[PDB]
């Protein structure tokens, strides 16, 4: 083995690079670093004993679409993998496309995008075995009690001490199907009388303003209610929402500093690298504050801005989430720099414009920077930033909140603190302080403080809420109704042509206005 | 030196010595000559005009340490001997190793300056040879481009007033509170000469001593 | 402050020297254990190597009757051949379009014609075309590429010697524009048997003219080839040069603790020819001074001189540190570049750039750069690195110049800056220029001397040398031809968008007046 | 490797023969510049020589009547005399000490009983003492010497020839204790007359018994005669062994090219005889075997046979080559050495070395040794040389031994190693043992064949003649005699120290048996 004399040297090589990268003040940092450098199992079985005393069947609605089979099964997959679906779990993949060999399917169409992953891959065959394809109309009450039967069949079957069966249906369509599907579900298809709950995930986009977000959720209600109804947005993780809530609420210190007298301003922040990859023409139509700002960043900034629960019960963190929206103004065009991405400079990124499918002449923002005020005695005169790029520098998702500085009396030997909390690219959450150096006071250093102690992702995180039960993380039709009188006249502003997106080259961080304006707006650098 | 003028590089002389330590006992190793093997010198005791149990070095390797910025924990080693194989006057300075990226394919520099057997300054480098950037060669740089010979440069620099290369007063005085401490233990028996053989290099401890106080042969 | 650099790099290798003493003695979890632990305290001569001379080698040269081929690639495998340098067993196959009757004629009137004629390889032409063949093909028909690789696999198991297989070095003298196209039919079904064999791909300039356009050849090229096997050459980088700035410096303690913003005024990179492009508008006039030499030849050699330490001397611990010191680079702006484009001689035997039928009457397009860049680290922050390039000027030339910072006290007028010179043209010289002693008797009395630090295949040879020693050294790598790319094109955007302009210069001048004011004006003292 | 050391000596030599062609036509300055441009490209027959008999010459055998000049010198004078090598107007005069009478009964009673009663030579007795004068005078008293001046111009002015003045050869058969006196004697007068005639001087073993003591006499004498001079005589190194020596290797290619490490396997020196010491320890048990004939003898045979090229044959070029590869060989180790000490012989015919009235009861001295020697130098590192001598062994050798490496493939024990054999004792023989083919048929049926090399006074007489001619090349040099001690010296301290001893050997036997496991377990294998 001349080959493990070159191997271990390509570890030390790796290491030195770190090091002379960070320059740490450096033994403790090889150490952390050779432990980053690591960082056939039986299935055991996590679930509570509710989930395993009742059949639970799963259905997938657009199954051989690109969410559901890129994104859904694999997560359900995951949560197999990680013990967290119930021994007898019965998944059906609905699709309208008729399929000769449902077993090529499974392997082709779904196991190609399950995670290859040792550990995980030696699962996959076992997986399969519980998903069934079935073949059928959006809009047929007839198909949806075919539907019925097949699934009656295997619930009648269980193995287990409670009659019926639980029904999660997870439509993974586009918004125009949901009534239909939905109507179809409540004649066709609910649970047996006998026992069981019906779920409903919906993907968005929630309509695309007031109006149209209110109609929909008119569509829905007369079949399913705010216990039945789950939004799903998949970037809003239970680690980041844990984050926000235990590390204020839990303490006097975090509690006492978190409203206006102490707080300089707050940003809330969305970097992709990617772009729009082609599929410009769909994005259009949406444009990147309804993408991200009006549905993901607004639940992150009700979950940090509001008044405290009266319990840690959903619905009580839910009634929260809707009182601080209610405070909130709507956003002036003013109050908000737009920007529309160019290629990057080794063309990987082709321009926005450049997309054939993107007509002509558009003018849809890929980037979007914006202040909220939200009008309260907890947060009155503190600028909220919101902050949404595609094609920009890094894929980067955080909270930072500047507190006021303290000019007296360190002067320019301190500078303000932050509370961190990143979920992307990993999750970390820490205070800047300013501490002594091991003669002067005036000798200070800026030092950060980590508060944060294979876990399911921030998606996976909010199907396993979704059998369990849990709404917290999900947005309830009152709430959803608020977060569009936020938006809708900006929208309104924007599709009037009052604002223009200024070109940013891909893979920059933007627009310089947009840094300026943060900059002008509350928020100092140093 | 504030200047090159003779007074500004003696100040200068002064305050380096200054800073010098008063040499130890333990840094310091004796020898005392016994026969050539051909004879032609007699041993030191040999000499009827030496008392019997004469313990009087004819050879002395020692280290000083100069302690300021410039130059702590750098060995300052002052060899001087009688008998032994050459006659050779130098100073050697040995530059610290690049251990990478050339590994065993490099060597510490060094500067020499010599004065006897003749005069020649030089540093050694190591030089690429004319495929592999590990295939090097040691090689010397010659920096040195009937003149007075070393005394005759003396009288003349007195004859034209210029006190450089002469001790001054106070540069005297703090040379002798380096070394007579020293003195003082070798003169009351504490350091003992280890017999070396007239025409060897000297007594082996010397050499291990200078490889024991920074110094690598390659 | 610049010794502790230096020092705590030093500190490092050496924690991970003694890891490397432990952990060659009986895992990741060893290196943090240890970690806690260590805080508490003629006739062609053959020169060839052994893997050389034990498995069969087989170099297809495609396009092979294209000028650079006929005119270049095989007279330089012609110089390896009689320098002793191929395996004896060498297969040789030129590859082109054309389809060829008599191929003992081609070999003498399409590649004999260029070999070298001097009487110390004469003997050998005769012998040389023993080891070539030649192959009749397209460069995307899956067809020939399962043609050729009978054909290689013929000679292959004909070798007599002891490992099977073949080791396959395939030389794409060709335009970039196919490159794509002949990897994949390389790939489909041309690579080497899968009992043994490297490939290695052979690839020529130019890389793109621009970030975007590198990076598409880039993406084209890496699903058949990764950069263990690429090697996009420079045919004017020479092993001597390289080995004179990595040796020199970091072999030797002297040098290596000078080389740095607290010890150098300032550095230039020269390269110099009294040739012109006449009629070669045809290339050039697209190209510039810029993209042709200075994007790609003078900036590896910056790399390559302004690198920090690498851990050793393996090829990708070179190229990685080529890519760190490159991304410390600002992007040349045009307010540090000045630019020339060359007229006719003042004698008149010369005629000017534009002069030319090959050229766009009016063109803009440089012949002449002299730039500035900025290396901001903590070794380089605030010394002005100055490339020049120029053609048609008075003297060919190509060198490294360091000053260093003048020592004016106390020896003031009686000294002056050191230098190091570091020359590959006309002729390769290595020197320091410092200041001694004269004998015969006062201080002051001094000279400059010049110290000759110095101590055969050509720059190109020795390249496809080390290809074929399988040494990634003096070939850009990708991640490092992007940074290079990202360098120069926002300046060459400016230039395109006429935003600064050439200054015009006789050929046979050193180039224009202002060339020169603005070396001066940035930190160059003349001795 | 060991081709080019040769072909590096042999460029340069053929690099100073082009000068020597060239300065042969028309200074030190012009050899400089003649490099640089070489770079751009019955009856006595008298058989004396002329000048021997052009000049008159007077022979003194200081000592005259004692048993080193009567029994050996003078008969040896007499043999030279009678093979026609004495000029035929030679004068000799004996030496000493007692005053004499009748000179013609001393020529009779003390020298001419132990001339050779041969009848070839009986008839010239009485001739060649008309040649010979008596002189009584003692060895300090500058009147005796002015004294034996006025006879020596005497017989000098009466030369009835040529050249004027007269040659003189001192031969000091004498103890080394007078040698100072009698050389100052010499010059302060009785130095060859200021008109012409060369001195040389005859100096007889010990040469001192170790560095000190040797060197003590070089400083002695080197004040009145310089090594051109003096000649330090060795008894018993013959001019047909020396011939053998230098001439077979360096006047043919063929053994010439073999004369190193890469094709010798072990070289043995051995000098052996049957008799004793018996009544002579009063000599030999201060002296020992190795100090006798080891130091002296046999190295002088080693240099000659390890010497690289001299540039000719002038005696001082041979001599500054034993020179050289004597300053190659490492001081012998106690390791390296096995001892012997005689006794009686089996037969109880003779006496051991202790049963002697003249030996020291109990003494430790050596009679007898065997040791290995290394040659550090490019030509010689890692090959054996083995020296042997003994007294009261088994026969009367003295022979080199080269025993050369085997070609084990393709012949295998069809075939053995070569040897190349020169022996001076009991008689002249040189030969090579080779392995040849026998006639009448496959390859590997072979014979060993000894290939016979070979195509007069004895070997003192001989060394007298090279004095009479004026060739040093057989007489120990100053230097030459000074490294040889520096080998010996250590060696023969840890010996007096007692560090090793002697094994005991009767008398007639090889010796002691340790020494042939000594020699076995040092390279050589036995035919």
């Amino acid at each position: 083995q001349d080959a493990y004399v070159a191997d271990v040297d390509g570890i030390l090589d790796v290491l030195r690079a770190q090091v002379l990268e960070r320059k740490p003040d450096i033994f403790q940092f090889i150490s952390k670093s050779a432990l980053s450098l690591q960082k056939c199992d039986r299935i055991n079985c996590k679930v509570k004993d509710e989930q395993k005393s009742r059949a639970l069947t799963i259905i997938v609605f657009g199954a051989s679409g690109d969410l559901a089979k890129k994104k859904t099964f694999p997560a359900l997959f995951d949560l197999y993998c990680g013990g967290l679906l119930p021994p007898e779990v019965n998944i059906i993949g609905y699709a309208r496309t008729k399929v000769d060999d449902v077993e090529k399917w499974k392997h082709e169409t779904l196991m190609k995008y399950f995670s290859n992953l040792s550990e995980r891959g030696c699962h996959a065959e076992d997986f399969l075995k519980h998903i069934s394809y079935f073949c059928g109309a959006y809009d047929s009450v007839d198909d949806f009690k075919r539907l019925d039967a097949v699934i009656r069949e295997k619930e009648n079957a269980f193995k287990g001490p409670e009659k019926g069966g639980n029904r999660l249906f997870y439509l993974a369509l586009p918004p125009s199907v949901f009534a239909s599907v939905c109507e179809s579900i409540h004649k066709g298809a609910m649970p047996q009388e006998v026992g069981g709950w019906v779920r409903v995930i919906i993907e968005k986009p929630f309509g695309r303003d007031t109006k149209s977000s209110a109609e929909l959720s008119q569509a829905l209600e007369p079949f399913f209610d705010e216990s039945q109804l789950y939004r799903i947005d998949h970037y809003l993780g239970k680690e980041m929402v844990q984050n926000i809530i235990t590390t204020r609420f839990a303490n006097r210190i975090f509690s006492a500093v978190w409203n206006a007298s102490n707080i300089a301003c707050v940003q809330i922040t969305f970097k992709e690298t990617i772009g729009t990859e082609g599929r410009g023409g769909y994005f259009d139509s949406i444009g990147i504050i309804r993408d991200v700002m009006q549905n993901h960043l607004t639940q992150i900034l009700a979950l940090l801005a509001m008044e405290k629960p009266r319990s840690l019960d959903a619905e009580c963190i839910r009634d929260e989430k809707v009182s601080v929206l209610k405070c909130i103004e709507p956003i002036t065009k003013e109050n908000c720099v737009l920007g529309q991405y160019t290629a990057s400079a080794d063309g990987s990124i082709p321009g926005y414009l450049e997309d054939v499918t993107v007509p002509e002449g558009s003018t849809c923002p890929t980037f979007a920077v914006m202040r909220l005020n939200i009008n309260n005695d907890r947060w009155a005169g503190v600028p909220f930033i919101l902050k949404a790029g595609k094609a920009v520098e890094q894929k980067y998702v955080a909270i930072r909140i500047q507190f006021r500085d303290e000019v007296h009396p360190y002067g320019e030997a301190t500078q303000r603190n932050e509370l961190v909390i990143r979920a992307q690219p990993s999750e970390a959450m820490y205070v800047k302080i300013t501490t002594k150096v091991p003669g002067d006071l005036r000798q200070t250093h800026q030092t950060e403080l980590d508060l944060t102690y294979r876990l399911p992702d921030a998606y996976e995180s909010l199907i396993n809420d979704a059998l369990l039960g849990n709404s917290t993380n999900f947005v309830r039709k009152d709430e959803l109704d608020v977060a569009w009188r936020i938006f809708t006249p900006l929208l309104h502003q924007i599709d009037s042509g009052e604002i223009k997106p200024i070109p940013y080259q891909a893979g920059t961080r933007g627009p310089k206005e947009a840094d300026e304006f943060i900059a002008n707006n509350g928020f100092k650098h140093q | 030196p504030r200047s090159l003028d003779a007074e500004c590089i003696r100040d200068e002389k002064v305050s380096v010595l200054k800073c010098i330590e008063p040499i130890t006992k333990e840094n310091c190793v004796l020898g005392q000559y016994t026969a050539s093997a051909d004879g032609s010198i007699p041993g030191y005791l040999e000499d009827v005009t030496v008392p019997e149990g004469s313990t009087c070095p004819t050879f002395a390797v020692m280290r000083l340490n100069i302690n300021n910025d410039r130059w702590a924990g750098v060995p300052f080693i002052l060899k001087a001997g009688k008998a032994v194989e050459q006659k050779y006057v130098a100073i050697r300075i040995q530059f610290r190793d690049e251990v990478h990226p050339y590994g065993e394919a490099t060597q510490r520099n060094e500067l020499v300056i010599r004065a006897q057997p003749s005069e020649a300054m030089y540093v050694k480098i190591t030089t690429k040879v004319p495929g592999d950037l590990r295939q090097t060669h040691q090689t010397e740089l010659d920096l040195t481009y009937r003149l007075p010979d070393a005394y005759e440069s003396l009288i003349n620099d007195a004859l034209l007033g210029n006190s450089t290369n002469f001790v001054r007063k106070d540069e005297l005085d703090v040379a002798w509170r380096i070394f007579t401490p020293l003195l003082h233990q070798i003169d009351s028996g504490e350091i003992k000469p280890i017999p070396y053989q007239a025409g060897t290099r000297g007594p082996k401890e010397a050499d291990e001593f200078i490889a024991n106080n920074g110094f690598k042969h390659q």
